């Protein structure tokens, strides 16, 4: 055995560990994105100590990995967020979220008459990044919206 | 003896201001001091050709409060309806000699002017004739903000959803414009814009008046929020999603409003405003319509009974 | 003053023996003393968003004998009905603000119990909330028993039918066992038996029971034979048909009933009750729906006027 | 086989100039020299959730025309689909094992592209998807513009009637959008102009497009005259009228016009085209409406049958 | 010719081992080698007097895969049939001097073998007659259950759902009773358990048969899972969610299932088996669904065309 320590507060390991997200969107996170759903260890903690100023949320799951079409998924709800691999700093690339082209699975289109709500199918968005605002088009009734139509409704 | 004793009351703006005072005055006194006999032995005829059970309802309650005996249809389709054939002059000449006073609601715009000419010295009084008048309507919110506000001029209203097709904003409007000094802001999405017919006898009479996109703008400064119902309807689904954006109102909105104001609407407020607004003190659309009973209790007594209640 | 007055009427469970007991005794008392203007000038809304013509028209005359004003409405799909957007909350909010008192009727289970959340000091009596409760129902059962067996307790109850989704049957068997000594019979198709909560409810109170397969095993010793509807629909018609038998009452059963005994039913009697029973002594189904006007008296009476009458 | 074979027909803009060039090439053989036999042992099923007679007529006969056999329904209560919660999902699911094609027809937006998901290779042509998509009738109508004037590209365009909502001329003019030097004339009231999200693309592709208030402004001008519909439930009864002025066709309108001009209908014309244009050589709407089987025919055939029509 | 030529197909129980063998043969003889042109010059009619959208496609596609024409209705108040008085006799009369064959769908369940009384020579097919018989559905259940696990006798059946009502699973247990080895599992709320005359069946014939509460607690034998469907309008709201409990299929319950397992369901789904299960190896409802055009196809050839298949 290697691993150190008996800590249920703050620690460490083979684990993805997402920071810097705004107050209020880390639980939306673990809800939008099911990471609870795992078997593998998660630790969270909400509300603490930011930049010296401010409030964050934050998220550290155990023996589980991103991809990029996956941390890019932050990119709509925490922008300002980074990823840092920590199988034990094996990261890359500045990992930080960016526009995803598509948004899938998460998102409600506004559109009352779409197809896609009484279905069994995954909502599907194209992404368009606008000046002040962000444009999404549904794959299915083919209509475009803001994202603070589509996270409002 | 009274001024609008046995006259009809089919559109708001035959009404003079003297009299929209003596509606306000009377529904405030009855009000005050119930007279649940002063119609005894009168029978009104409710006639909705057009289904509005809220408004019949509220109609028909203030019948029955003054002691009046009420006939009548929701013909909805739901009676022996002249198939098609019979002319509303003939159901009016009918009618005409069975009751005292005839209250009609009517899917046709100037159906209630219609039943003047056919009535024979019986009242008619119009509950809402097409995309045209709505006379008690514009009563009952202009008594309401009078109790609220404490007067009817110098006040600051916002109308705020559907202003282009919402006919009780257009009354309202023009009933408030014969009050002095009144200050108006539009909040509305373009394609639903207040008429330029309307902004022209503002200008005309030089009331203030301004065009504003979202509730927060004006927040700070209104002592009467109206809101309006937005029937999705009138536009396609995408395009009202598209706008509902705070067009609609809750709670949040309201953290910055005056002590006094109130916000009002005409009700099927299914869409625009949020129930956790019910609570706050501002929210006032139930009492509003919990004034119309008086706004029309008032006109059925100045109508049908010749002295002045209190 | 009286317990009663004020007070929602909603389920029977809410009723405490006292408050049936002083339900009973006002109806009584209005019977052999009609009071015609006891409720003068108040007025009740009748709602029935749900048809029901029988009772509707019952709980209207109660309301007029009493001398008090009606408005109100059977949507039932002839109504400005909120076309599936207003709540029933929000339509409960303005029409608590125009009348006295809210009768209602509704499909859901649950409308008469919200609707007492939303109103204000305003008494709401439920005439039927989908499956669950019709408090007036069990009310005029129970007063035409007292009345033809002059007592409710020691007596012999049999229940004929469909006990499966007959809830007035589970009304007035929960009822009935509020009185010491009762003993019941309950006769139905295996497919619409009592449902084990009611026999539970029943041996934790020692009552006696039993089940029996047709009418002539119990006619002897019966007191009240409560006869209900069986809608064919719930079953299929190769099985109504095929229990129909005896679950019909007809003349030539009651040849070894006692003197006393009374024959019940809710009504829509078509298919259970033989018309050749109207002629017997027992038949009572009629003189039932009679009493549907004094239960319904007393708890308007009750409700709205703070001292007993008579 | 050809570039669509076996390929869902769903979307206009999924189509490429290749794609519409090949559609139209095809069409035009198939008209030229008939083959009733090309899809002599395939089933097509045409399914129209929602109701569209013209439409369904067109596209069945199209089938017909080259021999395939068709099933299918009008959901608009005729049949027995989805009566509580049974998905589109699960409908396509089902027909897709029987037959060889589905042409559907749906109220909802997205429904032809859910059914491409469920469908397992069986192909499915949009005939239309709520305010959406409509493939085909795009398709036809550039058919039409090419068969009377020779080419897609330069052409003098006016569109005039209900731009905003009018899906019709939207798919019209980005299909146009994708040749090159046509100039467009849009003609409609300020409450139904086109749409800004499509000048938007005009502007970056450097297309020429221009406001009017009126035909005659531009009729010396325009190739291709596209009248749209106007429906009433659109605007306020009193509001059509006051616009309708002109964005309806006379004869008399046409004393200037191109002799190579056409004035093109998506159809139902009743309010917009008066009948005296009918003799007139420019009324090109029921040619354009027949040209609808070969549209239609071209594109069966194009996903049914691996080799070029020959 | 063939022992089904010029027959009429009316219930399941008049068709021998034989019988079925021999259609169950054709069936998977056309589904391997296709014969469009079998019925070339033949009209068969289509008769839903009751709707039903999916039997009719099926139906409909089977007659154009063999080259049938096919004339018909769906009397759902789409037609003009028997407006008064007008007997099904005299329907028939008619419309079997027009057609080759009759495949009819009617609510009363004798119909059917009506029919054939007034059809002289003309073979009538049930498509469904009222809570009675539908042959082809029971035809087309076998077939995939045969195919699937490559023989009818000796496999492990389970049965869930409304065993009481579903006529589906009356028919389809009569069926395999007529093979031997068959072991029966029957899952199903009290309410709505096998008829005992089915079980009196099994047990003059020896077969085995048991009773479950959970479909886990046999999950592990079953060869066949036959899910069916519980009719919402059956129970009380209540009544139902408080037994839907497990009578509900999921992905999870397959966990310890047979490699050769499959779950067959009569169709509408929605409220019995989950998505997520669609998935599966195991599910083949749909494949079921599509094997309804080779049993009936399969139906039709025999009763239409004097010689066997090939
Ligand atoms: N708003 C309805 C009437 N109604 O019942 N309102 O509550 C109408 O205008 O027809
Ligand atoms: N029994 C009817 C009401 N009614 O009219 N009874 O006579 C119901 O329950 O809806
Ligand atoms: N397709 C039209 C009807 N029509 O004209 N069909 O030819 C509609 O559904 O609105
Ligand atoms: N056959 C069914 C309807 N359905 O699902 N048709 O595919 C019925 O009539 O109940
Ligand atoms: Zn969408």
């Amino acid at each position: 055995m290697t691993h150190d320590n008996k800590l249920q507060v703050e620690a460490i390991k083979r684990g993805t560990v997402i920071d810097h997200i705004p107050a209020q969107i880390g639980f939306k996170l673990l809800s939008l994105f099911k990471l609870t759903e795992t078997d593998q260890r998660i630790t969270i903690g909400l509300n603490l100590p930011s930049g010296e100023m401010g409030r964050k949320d934050l998220i550290k799951i155990e023996n589980t990995f991103l991809s990029e079409d996956q941390v890019d998924q932050l990119a709509l709800y925490a922008p300002q967020a980074t990823v840092n691999r920590i199988d034990n700093y094996e990261v890359v690339g500045k990992s930080r979220p960016s526009l995803p082209e598509r948004i899938d699975n998460v998102l409600v289109c506004p559109n009352s008459n779409c197809i896609s709500h009484a279905e069994p199918v995954s909502s599907s968005f194209a992404v368009r990044k606008r000046a002040n605002d962000i444009a999404l088009k549904c794959k299915y009734c083919e209509k475009e919206f803001s994202h603070n139509v589509v996270l409002a409704n | 003896a009274n001024p609008l004793y046995q006259k009809h009351i089919i559109s708001i703006n035959d009404l003079s201001r003297d009299d929209l005072n003596l509606v306000l005055a009377t529904a405030a006194k009855l009000k005050a001091n119930p007279q649940p006999e002063l119609l005894k032995h009168k029978v009104i005829a409710s006639c909705f050709f057009e289904a509005s059970t809220r408004t019949r309802l509220s109609f028909e309650t203030s019948m029955h409060r003054l002691g009046a005996s009420v006939v009548g249809f929701s013909d909805s389709a739901n009676t022996s309806l002249g198939k098609k054939g019979e002319t509303l002059a003939d159901t009016i000449s009918v009618i005409s000699t069975y009751v005292d006073a005839i209250v009609m609601r009517h899917p046709q715009e100037g159906a209630a002017r219609l039943a003047t000419e056919f009535s024979g010295n019986v009242p008619v009084l119009n509950a809402g004739d097409g995309s045209n008048q709505h006379p008690t309507q514009t009563l009952l919110d202009l008594f309401t903000i009078q109790e609220t506000q404490g007067r009817l001029d110098n006040l600051h209203v916002a109308m705020v959803g559907d202003l282009k097709y919402g006919r009780t904003v257009h009354s309202l409007t023009q009933a408030l414009a014969k009050f002095d000094g009144n200050r108006f802001y539009f909040i509305a999405p373009d394609a639903l814009a207040m008429p330029q017919y309307i902004l022209d006898m503002l200008d005309e009479k030089g009331i203030a008046w301004s065009l504003h996109s979202s509730i927060e703008e004006v927040m700070a400064e209104v002592d009467i929020l109206y809101m309006t119902r937005v029937q999705k309807e009138r536009l396609d689904p995408s395009e009202y999603a598209n706008v509902k954006a705070q067009f609609v109102l809750r709670a949040s909105d309201l953290h910055n409003a005056k002590a006094n104001m109130k916000v009002l609407h005409p009700l099927p407020r299914v869409d625009e405003i949020a129930t956790d607004v019910d609570k706050t003190p501002h929210a006032w659309y139930f009492q509003q319509a919990g004034n119309g009973i008086f706004a029309r209790q008032a006109l059925l007594a100045l109508v049908l009974n010749r002295d002045l209640v209190l």
